[PDB]
DNA sequence: GTCCGTGGTAGGGCAGGTTGGGGTGAC
């Protein structure tokens, strides 16, 4: 996160840390969607241009965490992965279209003050909340500019109108992605950056007091550049896919 | 079922520092 | 009014799958 801030304790309790075991490595963020399922970006698991294709036994997941260094005893939980599921239509060459993946934990995780799943949108959440100018919140332990924070960073960013997202880059934008960030003159700044992929873009519905993951940090071009916008995987678009794999293989 | 309601916040009628900004952007 | 499935990220093929819906629809 660039131009973000230290999160408050328990502010993002569906936040999940995705790890490479050996050599140890903070790979990406992710999100807790039930006691046995984690959402993340596919490019965190699978990216053939860097000969990156992780197996469940390569990775480890950390939940409930606040500070990136310290083990937090009786606070954080570790999990192993049973299976990874990448979207069959995920495109690693052209534009990270459908950059989404699901991870099934080996054991379920007990919830706590610090470990709590976020909701997914349905048609009405998408209808009501996906509007230019409306802000969501992004969270991660990735780059502060294009070192690395000690504490989870948080920033609020407005959804940007689609033509503006299209125009601002040469990568072929897609219906399964949206972009968010401040326009050059709007004063305010901020963006996700590398190491933040998989983290969630949440929005608090003003109708129930509930948080919804509308996006997944996916890509950008540098971080926090003027006229550049962070890109996020469109969660609701891919809702039916999420429900099927959970239902069928849960 | 209980999704999106944070123990340290919604559950105990507390706001975090900047959630109001989000609300205001919906206006 | 028109347009979003036949390879592509990729097989076996013209459905349907964990996958081509229907919407922040775009145009
Ligand atoms: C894996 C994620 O941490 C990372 C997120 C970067 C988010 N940036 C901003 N400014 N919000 N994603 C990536 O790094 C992806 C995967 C590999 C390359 N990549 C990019 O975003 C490139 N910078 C641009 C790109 C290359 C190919 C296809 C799409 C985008
Ligand atoms: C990634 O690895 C898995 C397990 O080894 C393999 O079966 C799969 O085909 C690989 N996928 C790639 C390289 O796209
Ligand atoms: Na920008």
């Amino acid at each position: 996160i660039v131009e973000g801030s230290d999160a408050e304790i328990g502010m993002s309790p569906w936040q999940v840390m995705l790890f490479r075991k050996s050599p140890q490595e903070l790979l990406c963020g992710a999100s807790l969607i039930s006691d046995r399922w984690v959402l993340t970006a596919a490019h965190c698991l699978l990216y053939p241009p860097w000969d990156k294709n992780f197996t469940e036994n390569d990775l480890l997941v950390r939940i409930g965490k606040h500070s990136r260094t310290r083990y937090e005893r009786n606070i954080e939980k570790i999990s192993m992965l049973e299976k990874i599921y990448i979207h069959p239509r995920y495109n690693w060459r052209e534009n990270l279209d459908r950059d989404i993946a699901l991870m099934k934990l080996k054991k379920p995780v007990a919830f706590s003050d610090y470990i709590h799943p976020v909701c997914l949108p349905d048609r009405e959440t998408a209808a009501s909340l996906l509007q230019a100018g409306y802000k969501g919140r992004v969270t991660g332990w990735g780059n502060l500019k294009e070192g690395q924070p000690s504490v989870l960073q948080v920033v609020n960013l407005p959804i940007v109108e689609r033509p503006v997202c299209k125009d601002s880059t040469r990568i072929r934008i897609t219906d399964n992605m949206f972009c968010a960030g401040y326009k050059p003159d709007e004063g305010k700044r901020g963006d996700a950056c590398e190491g933040d992929s998989g983290g969630p873009f949440v929005m608090k519905s003003p109708f129930n007091n509930r948080w919804y993951q509308m996006g997944i940090v996916s890509w950008g071009e540098g971080c926090d550049r003027d006229g550049k916008y962070g890109f996020y995987t469109h969660v609701f678009r891919l809702k039916k896919w999420i429900q099927k794999v959970i239902d069928q293989f849960g | 079922a209980d999704c999106g309601l944070r123990p340290l916040f919604e559950k105990k009628s507390l706001e975090d520092k900047t959630e109001r900004e989000l609300l205001e952007s919906y206006i």
